[PDB]
């Protein structure tokens, strides 16, 4: 069935797969603990690697890293990769061009607001809302 | 940098003080959001007078200070009472003169707007989803979309509106306008298919309006399109007199190959 | 300074507070929520937090005592039924101790219209005369007009 919802998570994790940033779309991680949970889950599966995809719980995971850093989108099995993977690099471009710089955990957390700001302009409850990473950057 | 919650809750109670440093405040506001997206429950008491402190920044004209407090509010929109509170003031940002509010301003808006006070904002709504801006175009669409869940025969009257913006040149607000169309005629078989035929021909200008619509057209053709990602869908589609030719083709690549692959 | 204008809806709030920021008469909308603008007024700047008298809103005005150096509640001098109970909401608002040492500054208004009560009649209404414990005064406005206005500004920045 058709849905402008396809994003199910947006996730940065630190080396030790500890969380520097998350949103849960929808209620399959209900509670924290089980979100965190899933988080190290993916980590200690997808820690230095770069194949760029996995199936893990039963969902589409697409990932891409820098030199601490990690970033995930996670949808359902049954959306469309190449469309998670138009959210993941959008959001890894934009932080990038936002911070004019390597993006790593120091950097990162030097300015958090356009983090906050720039992943709410990428996704909206689960929808993909600018899929280009300069109009993203601009709108900060 | 690691943090406690008591501590940030109290800085926050310099918001009541006059003087407003925009800078200085807008930092605490970002400590907030951390704790909160760092799991950190808050309590209905502590957030309802965090919320009520960070309105009071309104009367700040700081820009930064001003996003921020958009997503503050979107934050702590189910975890503190009385949210209604900032209706008027976003209403105000939306409708106002500065494009870089309007957007984030609606989207705010729709996320502390329920079903019984809906009808307050209408106006202004379907006002936003015909705009030749973008951003707040897209915004209104997507929150529409997402107000389709607490009051469906409100936002249903809202068809026209989109339509209008369906046409759009935009690749994203073509996107949600036939996306928050199918949402309301989903279930209305004869709306769908009318609303597929009239794209079939004069197709449309977005991929991802594409791939829905292809998943749309799935439910009981042509794989030219020269995005990646519509031509897989279409064959992902097709597979539930075939060629599957293009998978293969596919099947060499970076990445792409776990799609095609995974498919049987 | 700072000021926070209350009353009951369909007072005239807005329409007071616009007269004053753009010197112009605008096409209000009920107000969910709050309007906070500043004002020049010789030499002072008034911070004036106008908030929305409907029901659910009027349960939030305790929210913006605090701070609040100077009230200023605007009346429907037109409205007969409701003057009881707009005694009765500034009644317990007085009762306020964040409220405790702010100026009071009534404004009655739409004194343009016809039957309008008198400011002495709502003084009577409102019980203004029984307040011994902070400063306090009534003033005949037209928020359309622009009537009473600046007098009450100035009233207010002589606390
Ligand atoms: N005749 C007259 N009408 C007035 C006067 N002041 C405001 N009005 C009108 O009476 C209505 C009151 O509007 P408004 O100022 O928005 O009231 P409010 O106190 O802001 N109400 P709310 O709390 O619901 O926003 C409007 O129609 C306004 O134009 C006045 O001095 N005379
Ligand atoms: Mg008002």
């Amino acid at each position: 069935e058709p849905s402008l919802y396809t994003v199910k998570a947006i996730l940065i994790l630190d080396n030790d797969g500890d969380r520097l940033f998350a949103k849960y779309y929808d209620d399959t991680y209900p509670s924290v603990k089980e979100q965190k949970a899933f988080e190290k889950n993916i980590f200690n599966k997808t820690h230095r690697t770069d194949s760029e995809i996995a199936l893990l719980e039963g969902l589409t995971v697409v990932y891409k890293s820098s030199i601490d850093l990690y970033f995930y989108v996670i949808g359902s099995s049954y959306e469309n990769e190449l469309m998670l993977m138009t959210v993941l690099n959008c959001l890894f471009d934009s932080l990038s061009q936002m911070l004019r710089k390597n993006v790593e955990k120091r950097a990162l957390l030097e300015n958090m607001e356009g983090l906050f700001l720039a992943v709410d302009e990428i996704v909206d409850g689960g929808v993909i809302l600018e899929s280009d990473p300069q109009q993203v950057v601009h709108r900060v | 940098q690691h943090l406690e919650k008591s501590a940030v809750l109290q800085e926050a109670r310099v918001f009541n003080e006059t003087p407003i440093n925009p800078r200085k405040c807008a930092h605490i506001l970002t400590k907030i959001l951390y704790l909160i997206n760092q799991g950190e429950h808050l309590g209905t008491t502590e957030a309802t007078e965090a919320f009520f402190a960070m309105t009071k920044l309104f009367q700040s004209n700081d820009p930064t200070l001003r996003r921020m407090c958009y997503l503050t509010i979107k934050e702590m929109s189910c975890i503190a009472e009385d949210v209604i509170i900032v209706t008027s003031s976003l209403t105000k940002d939306m409708t106002g003169k500065e494009d870089s509010y309007r957007g984030p301003a609606v989207r705010a808006l729709c996320q502390i707007t329920d079903s019984t006070m809906l009808q307050a904002i209408e106006r202004y709504m379907k006002q936003a989803i015909v705009d030749k801006v973008p951003s707040v175009s897209s915004s209104a669409l997507v929150s529409s979309l997402h107000l389709l869940k607490c009051s469906f025969d409100v936002v249903k009257r809202w068809v026209n509106e989109a339509q209008e913006a369906a046409s759009s040149d935009n690749i994203m607000v073509q996107y949600h306008a036939l996306g928050l169309l199918y949402h309301v005629r989903k279930n209305d078989r004869l709306a769908v298919s009318k609303m597929i035929s009239k794209f079939t021909r004069h197709g449309l200008k977005s991929p991802f309006a594409y791939c829905m619509m292809i998943r749309v057209a799935s439910r009981q053709s042509c794989l030219r399109n020269k995005h990646e990602m519509v031509v897989y869908e279409a064959a992902s589609a097709i597979v539930n007199a075939v060629s599957v030719l293009q998978l293969f083709c596919s099947s060499p690549k970076a990445a792409l190959r776990y799609a095609a692959v995974r498919t049987l | 300074m700072r000021i926070l204008m209350v009353g009951l809806d369909g007072a005239g709030k807005t329409t007071v507070l616009y007269k004053l920021k753009l010197g112009e008469v605008i096409t209000t909308i009920p107000t969910i929520g709050f309007n906070v603008e500043t004002v020049q007024y010789k030499n002072i700047s008034f911070t004036v937090w106008d908030v929305g008298g409907q029901d659910r809103i009027r349960s939030l005005w305790r929210h913006y005592y605090r701070n609040t150096e100077g009230v200023i509640f605007v009346v429907d001098s037109n409205d007969r039924s409701r003057i009881g109970e707009a005694r009765e909401v500034m009644q317990r608002m007085l009762n306020e101790d964040e409220l405790r040492n702010a100026a009071w500054l009534v404004f009655a208004n739409k004194q343009d219209l016809p039957e309008a009560m008198s400011a002495a009649e709502i003084t009577e209404k409102l019980g203004l005369h029984s307040i011994r414990n902070r400063p306090w005064f009534i003033q005949a406005t037209c928020a359309t007009s622009g009537e009473g206005l600046y007098e009450g500004l100035e009233w207010l920045s002589n606390s």
